[PDB]
């Protein structure tokens, strides 16, 4: 399937 | 006995043909958005072909 790699990372 | 008068009658049958097709991902249905589980059902590849 198409998967997308995450870029960035947050925290809360 | 012999009939004299006879009675034409239609009669209906429901038989199925065919069926919905569905598709299962096995890297997506176990794992999905990680890198360990994926590295762990790489030893698994032959079950999930």
């Amino acid at each position: 399937n198409f998967r997308v790699q995450p870029t960035e990372s947050i925290v809360r | 006995a012999i009939p004299t008068n006879f009675t034409i009658s239609v009669t209906t049958e429901i038989l199925p043909v065919s069926m919905t097709k569905t598709s299962v991902d096995c890297t997506m249905y176990i794992c999905g958005d990680s890198t360990e589980c994926s590295n762990l059902l790489l030893q698994y590849g032959s079950f999930c072909t």
